[PDB]
């Protein structure tokens, strides 16, 4: 395959950055293509062997440069405000079959300022009881709210372990004040269980949510935390809240041991007399 | 030829292309669509063999998985000094209703 | 008109000849790798002015290049020579190919690659990757009628064709496990021949590593057969209609060769177009060299005792020339 | 990881263990100091067992370099914590009362 | 449902007790 | 050199046959390429047509190129909801030493579930603690109703999903709607969207079975052993006590 | 080298900073700045412990990246409820036999005698 | 519903002995 | 179908494979050759010391030696949790054991009370 890095990306205005293209099955045809909302997915400088390079449709802004047949940067020297869009590598063969391959995209963002940005705050809601007394299946839903820019990414944890089953997630964030121009995200996400398995207490479930921030070389100087990249969690234990649970069990058998043992030292005490007390007569 | 099965929320299901044969175990419970079986609860220590045809280029040869949980729901821990402490407990408390039987 | 899409993938002793085309050439065939060095020497110093031909082959992958009271010398080096070796001088139906060579040189960071385009027997199109151009560079008298897009479309092709020997010449290197220290050069051959109603009957893909035939899995799989045939029965075709129109002048002018004997016995012919030609002494036979211009030459002998050199005829055969 | 404390924790599992996250060549651990457990390259995690025993101690792994930052886990399961609502202190009033009962009335009648 | 094994025993041992100190009694 | 897609929208039931149309202006091209997109997660490429194919089939999808006409077809054999994604067409040259390839706009695609029993209801989330907002849940309503933003700016209404249980084959669609607000009741969340007459609000006061939280008990091995010791322990009880009973009567 | 020296009493926790004595100390959790919380001569009080949000790593410092300890600590605790090992067994028990014995001294002592 | 070996059923194992003992008494 | 054999006590378990006897067995566990200190083979058993769950728990097959390992058709999927000194007993056993032990004290009761 063709990995490119970074996922996610901020850029102050006027900044540089250079995006990395690479493959290990020594493709001969490589591209850039940037893609924008609603408008097409336009080209950027080609490149068919190494060392030469040429123009695609879109070329001003941009650098790109080839001396190995592995790699491809794409650079920009100067960031802008218009560069804002999310950037695919395409490799490909030249007449072995003509097939292409793309990467997994790269997400770009650039700021006039870093004021703007916030790390996202996540909350954890448990099922209702007239869910579960109606449909014996439970829904958690995790809220992640009031984060920008969106470079987020949002799973669930089950003892440990990643959930990809019964989780559904928002695919569009929805802003805070959509009247004006840009204000904090917010997304929903939900998981569906059945009720046998949410009302044991064991279960431990867990809602994850990723933030590509800052990163340490950006100044910082607000009051504020500075925010850079983190995750941000929010946990809740299983729970019946209807009757009889293992824990409940496990607090009574310890009480009777306790009595018991208060009990069997009472009762060998006594056990002493009228044993301690026939051997002398 | 993989015969792959899945874990989702503590039960144990077997996936496959096609219809599914049981051999001596669980028989467990088939759903809604036939290619998929439900093997019941992850702690019952589900223990069988199952079997399965193949498809496209795997079309046709047999496969057979054998499906074995040993989940400790019925164990308890006793090094050798424990159970040696219980005993000795006992056995002295049993001379002590022989000898009391013996003072009457 | 090259081929777009592009599916990847011993030593032969030099033989030298020397002569002055009209009544000063050194003509070098059957060596390989094309690391050669050549002079010509003795008006007491070395010659300035020294140009050869484009580097290519025949169809044994091996290859022929020439150069052109005093007397004069040809000085020949290559790895196959111990020592440099001196040879003295004595005065008393078409088709279309597509030769692609590429050398691999240990160190620098451009091997070295060069394609040639041949017509009957005439080179029309020159690129050298060490040349300072860059770009597919006609020199040929009949194919400036076209335009520049033309000129790009070829470069943008043989760039790509030299991409791909880059490609797989160390792909090779990997697969008979050689190591980076030695040199070796890749060399691919493609092309297509016509009749005389101007349609197509044979085609020719042939590859070779370092001068040992490979090849004329990964192929099978990239369905390689039916685009390539295609190719070959299509765009050749119709292209080569078109040099052969628009080089009606030169291409086809029947060059009617003239004869000598000497002794001193030699039959000598001189200044026939095509290189096809045949000498026959009702023997030993040498390589036909050209004049320069064009023009071909070619010479064959008998050796008879004294006084009976006159009972031997040569009748020379061509297709310019009606009888023997 | 820069400043060292190369030493992690994983907590959450079906079972109450606790496991212990540091190349894969050859991993050496370290609880106050002394060697106590060697480690494989196919094997990644260190155990410790159940988690209702408390499990505390200093801890450092290492692998080719001068060992890591130490490490202090601490842990708490009251499994013998008792909630001391109305119910438990009337039913252990109640036990013992009745049970020193008895045994004074035995005790009684032997005089 | 311990519990009732708990409270099961507390109830049968007063049994117990009483029936022996009737016993006794009328020993 | 160009190319269009037919018709850049489409929204069916789910088991229902797709047809896909791509065209392209200039004929003389070596390649065929389809592309799968969800809303982000890159490109993944379906299919391959040469120039010397006319069919091309991958498992449930297959596809045909007319060339003469400039046409190619995408059949899609009963749809999963699993599809909903933009398909797009791409096509490379022949001539002209570029390699360019010229992408289409794409088809958006849209399958909805097919709900057996369906069974609106409109339940409420209990609040926790470190937030101020209260949330509704829509859920469970057939796949022909469909909500609205909300009328106020205080009340954010997401938009319906699907959601699959694996566990047991489950499909649902669901919607979410929370805020600050001092009275967001759910009684009158979903207002701006027309749903069902017999939708299903849960009574405020709470009623639970404990015969289901039985189902979910287990054991561990602590509390075996535990249990055990328990039980050992009155039997040793019992033991001292008996030997302590018959020595008091001794002494009567 | 010196550890974490913790104290739990039924809902509240409080921790110490052994290390860097005199000079100023913060605190973190889980890697944010923390300082019902209270912080005040090298210790840190936390107030009605609830187990989910407050259970991780801990770090005291005078950056917190080469700081010299971390903590990672896990405890749930119960109101009213005081934990219990062996030792407080024997003292429970023994306080038991004591005052069995005194009250059963003074029933012997009436029965016989008088 | 995994009890395993804390099944109830256990608990009046015990009390079981207990009751036979105190019916033996009755017959007074 | 001989079903595969498992034997598993403590933190020690053992694999046999009967399919074929006269040795010639090497054991393979999710794509990875196994068994060529706490991993042993014999010639009919594998042996793991210190078994783990969460590592150690997938696919095991035989091949058998002088084969290839695409050639199987009959594989193992076991996941298993273990403790030092852990003893599965059932509730039967425990009832038995709680009888015998009443028993055999009533037993030596007789014995003394004609003493
Ligand atoms: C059950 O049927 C499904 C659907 O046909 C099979 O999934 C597909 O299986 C083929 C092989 O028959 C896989 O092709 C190959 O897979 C890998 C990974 O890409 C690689 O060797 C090749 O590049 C090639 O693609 C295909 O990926 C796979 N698709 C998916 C989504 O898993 C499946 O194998 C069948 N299962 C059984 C147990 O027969
Ligand atoms: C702490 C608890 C377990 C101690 C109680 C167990 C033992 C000591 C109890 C249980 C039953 C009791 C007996 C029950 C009845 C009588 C009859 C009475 O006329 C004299 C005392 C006597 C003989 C009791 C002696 C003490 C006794 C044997
Ligand atoms: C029963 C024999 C051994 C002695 C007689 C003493 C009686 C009164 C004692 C012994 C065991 C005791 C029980 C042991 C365990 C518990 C659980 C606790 O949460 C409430 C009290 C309760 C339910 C006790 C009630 C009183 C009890 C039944
Ligand atoms: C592209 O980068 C080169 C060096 O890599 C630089 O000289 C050039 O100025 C950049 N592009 C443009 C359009 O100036
Ligand atoms: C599996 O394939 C065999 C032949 O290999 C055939 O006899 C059998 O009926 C098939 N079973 C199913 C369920 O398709
Ligand atoms: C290092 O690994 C080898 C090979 O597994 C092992 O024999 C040796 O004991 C290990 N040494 C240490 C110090 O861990
Ligand atoms: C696609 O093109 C074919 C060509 O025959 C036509 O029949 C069909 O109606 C077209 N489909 C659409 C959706 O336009
Ligand atoms: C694909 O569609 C074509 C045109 O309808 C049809 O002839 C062909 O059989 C189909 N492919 C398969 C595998 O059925
Ligand atoms: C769902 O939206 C579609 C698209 O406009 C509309 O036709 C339909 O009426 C909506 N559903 C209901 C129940 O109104
Ligand atoms: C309601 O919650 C929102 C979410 O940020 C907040 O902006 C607002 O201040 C909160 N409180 C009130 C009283 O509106
Ligand atoms: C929903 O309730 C709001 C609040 O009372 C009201 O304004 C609105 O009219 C109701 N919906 C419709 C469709 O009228």
């Amino acid at each position: 395959g063709v990995t490119q890095t970074p996922k996610f990306q901020v850029l102050k205005t006027g900044q540089s950055m250079t995006l990395q293209c690479a493959q290990d099955m020594n493709h001969e045809y490589m591209s850039w293509y940037r893609q924008d909302p609603g408008m097409g997915l336009r080209l950027i400088h080609y490149s068919v062997g190494a060392g030469i390079t040429d123009q695609g449709e879109v070329p001003n802004g941009y650098n790109v440069s080839r001396s190995t047949t592995e790699d491809f940067p794409l650079r920009l020297l100067s960031a802008a405000p218009s560069q804002t869009s999310v950037y695919f590598c395409a490799s490909s063969y030249v007449g072995n079959t003509g097939e292409l391959f793309f990467g997994e995209g790269s997400r770009l963002t650039v700021l006039e300022d870093l004021k703007n940005v916030f790390p996202p705050e996540v909350a954890v809601f448990e099922p209702s009881e007239a869910e579960i007394s109606h449909t014996q299946k439970a829904t958690l839903v995790c809220l992640a709210t009031g984060f920008y820019p969106d470079h987020v990414e949002l799973s669930w944890w089950v003892n440990g372990k990643e959930v990809h089953s019964g989780v559904s997630t928002d695919p569009q964030p929805l802003k805070e004040q959509p009247a004006l121009n840009d204000s904090r995200y917010c997304l929903s996400s939900r998981l569906r269980v059945s009720a046998t398995f949410w009302q044991n207490p064991r279960n431990h479930f867990r809602c994850q949510v990723q933030f590509y921030g800052l990163s340490e070389n950006d100044e910082w100087t607000q009051d504020r935390a500075k925010p850079v990249t983190q995750i941000v969690s929010a946990e809740a234990w299983g729970r019946a809240d209807c009757g009889f649970t293992s824990e409940s069990y496990q607090q009574g058998v310890l009480s009777a041991t306790i009595l018991y043992e208060i009990l069997l030292g009472k009762a060998t005490l006594y056990a002493v007399l009228v044993s301690a007390l026939v051997l002398m007569a | 030829f993989k015969i792959p099965i899945e874990e989702l929320e503590d039960r144990v299901f077997v996936n496959c292309n096609t219809s599914i044969t049981w051999v001596e175990g669980t028989v467990g419970t088939l759903l809604s669509d036939i290619t998929r079986l439900d093997l019941g609860k992850r702690i019952l220590d589900p223990r069988g063999i199952y079997r399965c045809n193949g498809t496209d280029i795997y079309k046709d040869k047999e496969s057979t998985v054998q499906v074995h949980y040993r989940m400790c729901q019925s164990c308890v821990e006793l090094d050798p000094a424990t159970v040696a402490g219980i005993i000795v407990t006992d056995v002295i408390a049993t001379l002590l209703l022989a000898l009391g039987v013996f003072c009457f | 008109s090259l081929l777009m899409w592009i599916t990847q993938v011993i030593q032969r002793t030099p033989k030298i000849q020397v002569y002055s085309r009209h009544p000063l050439n050194c003509y070098v065939s059957g060596f390989h790798p094309s690391d050669i060095e050549v002079d010509l020497l003795k008006n007491g110093e070395r010659i300035e002015k020294v140009e050869h031909s484009d580097l290519s082959f025949s169809k044994d992958w091996s290859f022929y290049l020439l150069y052109y009271k005093d007397e004069y010398a040809c000085r020949v080096n290559h790895v196959t020579l111990s020592q440099p070796k001196i040879v003295k001088w004595d005065r008393d139906s078409h088709s279309m190919r597509y030769f692609f060579t590429s050398v691999s040189r240990p160190g620098r960071g451009e091997p070295r690659f060069i394609a040639v385009g041949y017509v009957d027997d005439t080179q029309f199109v020159r690129f050298d990757s060490d040349a300072a151009s860059q770009r597919m560079e006609p020199r040929a008298p009949w194919i400036e009628q076209e335009g520049p897009e033309y000129w790009d479309g070829e470069t943008r092709k043989v760039k790509a064709h030299s991409q791909t020997h880059r490609v797989d010449l160390g792909t090779l290197r990997g697969y008979y496990n050689q190591s980076e220290a030695g040199s070796h050069t890749v060399q691919r051959m493609y092309g297509c021949d016509v009749g005389s109603d101007w349609r197509f009957l044979r085609g020719y893909h042939q590859y070779a590593y370092d001068g040992k035939d490979y090849i004329a899995h990964k192929w099978e799989a990239a369905h390689v057969a039916e685009q390539l045939r295609a190719y070959l029965e299509g765009t050749c075709v119709e292209w080569l209609r078109r040099y052969l129109e628009n080089g009606k002048e030169t291409l086809q002018r029947t060059d009617a060769p003239k004869t000598h004997m000497t002794h001193h016995l030699r039959c000598w012919a001189l200044s026939f177009y095509p290189a096809e030609i045949t000498l026959t002494w009702q023997t030993e036979l040498v390589e036909t060299r050209p004049a320069g211009d064009g023009t071909f030459q070619k010479w064959a002998a008998v050796v008879v005792p004294s006084g009976q050199e006159q009972r031997y005829t040569c009748h020379v055969q061509h297709e310019g020339l009606p009888k023997p | 990881i820069k400043g060292n404390h190369l030493v992690k924790v994983y907590d959450y599992q079906e079972d109450g263990s606790v496991l212990l996250t540091c190349e894969a060549k050859n991993i050496t651990w370290f609880k106050d100091g002394k060697m106590i457990g060697f480690l494989t390259e196919d094997k990644k995690k260190w155990n410790l067992g159940s988690n209702a025993k408390d499990p505390r101690g200093m801890y450092q792994c290492k692998g080719s370099q001068n060992k890591s930052k130490p490490l202090q886990v601490y842990y708490r399961m009251c499994q013998n914590c008792i909630e001391l609502n109305a119910a438990t202190i009337s039913g252990f009033l109640f036990a013992e009362i009745v049970s020193i009962f008895v045994l004074a009335v035995g005790v009684y009648f032997i005089a | 449902d311990p519990k009732l094994c708990y409270l099961l025993d507390g109830i049968l041992f007063i049994y117990g007790v009483i029936l022996t100190a009737l016993f006794l009694r009328v020993k | 050199q160009e190319v269009t897609q037919i018709p850049a929208a489409l929204s069916v039931p789910e088991g229902e046959n797709l047809v896909l149309n791509c065209s392209f202006t200039d004929s003389a091209i070596y390649n065929l390429q389809w592309f799968r997109q969800d809303p982000g997660k890159g490109l993944t490429s379906l299919l391959l047509i040469q120039s010397s194919q006319r069919e091309q089939t991958s498992g449930r999808l297959n596809a045909s190129l007319d060339k003469s006409s400039g046409r190619s077809t995408l059949y899609i054999a009963a749809s999963q909801p699993g599809d909903s994604a933009t398909y797009l067409c791409a096509v490379r040259p022949l001539y002209g030493g570029s390699y360019i390839p010229t992408f289409g706009r794409g088809t958006s695609l849209i399958v909805h579930p097919y709900i057996q029993n369906p069974d609106p209801a409109v339940y409420q989330l209990r609040d926790s603690k470190s937030s101020d907002k209260s949330v509704c849940l829509f859920t469970d309503f057939d796949s022909q109703t469909n909500v609205s933003q909300s009328k106020d700016s205080d009340v954010y209404i997401t938009d319906k999903t699907v959601l699959d249980m694996r566990s047991m084959d489950f499909k649902s669609n669901s919607a979410v709607a929370w805020s600050n607000k001092s009275d967001f009741a759910c009684a009158n969340a979903f207002n701006n969207s027309i749903i069902p007459e017999d939708t299903f609000f849960p009574s405020p006061e709470s009623s639970c079975d404990v015969k289901l939280v039985e189902k979910s008990f287990e054991t561990d091995t602590n509390l075996n052993f535990q249990n055990l010791s328990v039980i050992g322990f009155r039997i040793l009880l019992l033991k001292v006590a008996g030997f302590n009973l018959l020595m008091t009567l001794r002494l009567w | 080298q010196t550890p974490y020296k913790v104290s739990i009493s039924g809902t509240t926790v409080i921790l110490t900073c052994p290390q860097y004595p005199g000079s100023e100390i913060l605190w973190q959790h889980n890697d944010k700045n923390i300082g019902n919380i209270g912080s005040d001569e090298d210790h840190l009080s936390l107030k009605e412990f609830s187990e989910l949000e407050q259970s991780g790593y801990y770090v005291c410092y005078p950056k917190p990246e080469d700081a010299n300890f971390y903590l990672y600590l896990r405890a749930r605790v119960c109101e009213n409820c005081m934990e219990m090992d062996v030792m407080s067994v024997a003292t429970i028990v023994i306080v038991d036999i004591c005052i069995t014995g005194g009250l059963l001294l003074l029933v012997y002592y009436w029965s016989k005698n008088r």
